[PDB]
């Protein structure tokens, strides 16, 4: 081998359906779906969940 | 026998935060109408965001800038919380140039007359040298909705310009909306309701005009269910 030429890549990979994103205790699950801001369950408050 | 709901005072919390309130609501009207709103408001509103940074020294996201205390990561992860307004034109290149040591916040960016920093208080980076200056380019424009890193791209066919630092643009003026609909008291009749909205925003849209806004999109949505074409 005369030379290396090692290059790095970066990808910023946001999360989505099928990212098997699990709690802390053992809880497990993949990304259902990404429905939207103000389809997703709101208190009193507004604030959505 | 159906009153028309009338605009009554649209009192200022904060400048992010209002209340807008509709008295003249018939039965039936009242969590109807304030589904309505709130769904336009959140979900389709004009609003300005940043889309392109050019920092002047650093050639990508993960390369940091020597000076400043702060990834240039970060600085684009605040500059998406840039509350700006453009009401001259469509799309508008602000442009900060900062030396010294200090915060560098949203106030410091030489703004044109069309451009407004509704939060001229806004931390965009800490420079830690005095030798050290930072200098940013700031594409700011107006959309809808929210523009995940995936699509601008196409409409230029890849970056061709490097050094180019792409960002998340959330557009959303608006980031609470909640409704209330209480028994309002009036001469006329016995029944009506109050919907008081409140709305908390970045500060870049009045409620008035987001209401009117909000309510013109409903009545083009209504267009054609009040004649249908078949």
């Amino acid at each position: 081998v005369l030379k290396i030429v090692k290059v790095y890549l970066a990808v910023k990979r946001r999360i989505q359906p099928g990212d098997k994103m699990a709690g802390r205790h053992g809880n497990k699950g993949v990304i259902s779906k990404i429905n939207p801001i103000e389809d997703m369950p709101y208190d009193e408050n507004g604030t959505p969940v | 026998e159906f009153l028309k709901p009338r605009l009554v005072d649209i009192e200022q919390v904060s400048s992010t935060h209002a209340k807008v309130t509709l008295e003249p609501l018939e039965r039936g009207f009242g969590h109807t109408l304030g589904n309505a709103l709130r769904r336009i408001l959140l979900s389709s509103m004009p609003g300005c965001a940043v889309t392109e940074v050019e920092i002047d020294g650093v050639l990508h996201e993960y390369s940091t800038k020597e000076g400043v205390q702060e990834d240039i990561l970060e600085i684009l992860l605040n500059l998406k919380g840039l509350a700006v307004r453009v009401q001259g034109k469509d799309e508008v290149i602000l442009t900060l140039n900062k030396s010294g040591i200090g915060p560098v916040t949203a106030a410091d960016i030489t703004h044109d007359g069309d451009v407004e920093i509704v939060k001229p208080q806004h931390v965009i980076c800490h420079l830690t040298d005095e030798n050290a200056s930072i200098s940013m380019r700031i594409k700011v424009q107006r959309g809808r909705g929210y523009v995940p890193a995936s699509t601008r791209i196409h409409s230029e066919e890849d970056e061709r310009p490097i050094g180019r630092l792409l960002v998340d643009a959330c557009y959303s003026p608006v980031e609470r909306i909640a409704y209330n609909v209480e028994a309002a008291r009036v001469e006329q009749r016995t029944d009506l309701d109050k919907l008081v909205i409140e709305m908390e925003t970045n500060g870049t849209i009045d409620p008035e005009e987001a209401i009117r806004r909000a309510a013109t999109i409903l009545a083009e949505q209504l267009e054609a269910f009040v004649d249908l074409r078949d």
